[PDB]
């Protein structure tokens, strides 16, 4: 089951990448973060690969509701620390 | 879908980890969709040299069961891919395991503009060729490379 995960509704993306890069009970090299919005995946945010980060940096820097991100909603992150994408359960 | 899929759990982890060489580039026209995406090759020895070519990925729903759908979307005069874009790639059908990643293909249709195998090639012309002469082959990637008949055969040039 995910692991409950507690930020305020306020917070930015820039935020929950750090939580994950620092945490002495995770602190994941470059986690790949993904969640279902609207029936659909929306990637986050991720740098191992340009393309990629290139288009979803300015989430770092965006809020964390200005993300249509609602509470409950588990997140998918995948890193080098990661056997398999584990899912994290927002905390509103 | 309510959630993430198995098939979208996994790509998220294998796209995050890829290692590729210089010569290789991937890109996503949807960030959102990672189940489709294009792989540029550009070599930078062996026999096609200076070449450029693209791959197209469709990963399907039922991903690291299934193998995802490859194809050539640049024509080209190699032993392993027909006109027609198809790529013998072992791994890639018969060999596959889910145990195997994006980065396990990329590297394996990287290896065949290394080292193109005349074994159960898909130009068998291009086979026959690699193994009588190597030289003439040499020539003939350099002519269709730059664009140019071969028999009667017309390959589009595609040089980076």
């Amino acid at each position: 089951l995910p692991q409950n995960i507690q930020f305020s509704p306020s917070a930015k993306l820039q935020e929950v990448l750090d939580y994950l890069t620092n945490s002495a009970s995770l602190q994941m090299k470059s986690p790949a973060i993904t969640a279902t919005l609207e029936g659909k995946n929306r990637t986050l945010y991720m740098q191992s690969v340009t393309s990629i980060e290139e288009r979803t940096r300015p989430n770092l820097s965006k809020t964390l509701k200005e993300l249509g991100l609602v509470d409950g909603q588990e997140l998918a992150v995948a890193d080098v620390t990661t056997p398999q994408t584990v899912l994290f359960k927002l905390h509103f | 879908g309510s959630m993430a899929s198995a098939a979208q759990l996994r790509i998220q982890k294998d796209i995050n980890e890829l290692n590729l060489p210089k010569t290789c580039d991937i890109s996503f026209s949807d960030p959102d969709d990672l189940l489709n995406f294009k792989l540029v090759i550009c070599p930078d020895e062996g026999f096609y040299k200076s070449g450029k070519f693209v791959f197209s990925f469709k990963v399907g729903q039922g991903y690291p069961h299934d193998p995802p759908k490859v194809k050539c979307e640049t024509m080209v005069y190699h032993p392993n891919i027909d006109l027609e874009g198809n790529v013998c790639l072992n791994i890639l059908r018969e060999d596959w395991k889910p145990v195997l990643t994006i980065n396990s293909i990329i590297y394996g249709l990287q290896y065949l503009f290394l080292e193109p195998n005349p074994e159960d090639p898909l130009n068998k012309e291009a086979a026959e060729v690699l193994q009588n002469n190597r030289r003439l082959f040499e020539q003939n990637v350099q002519r269709s490379m730059r664009g140019g008949y071969i028999g009667s055969t017309y390959f589009e040039r595609c040089l980076k």
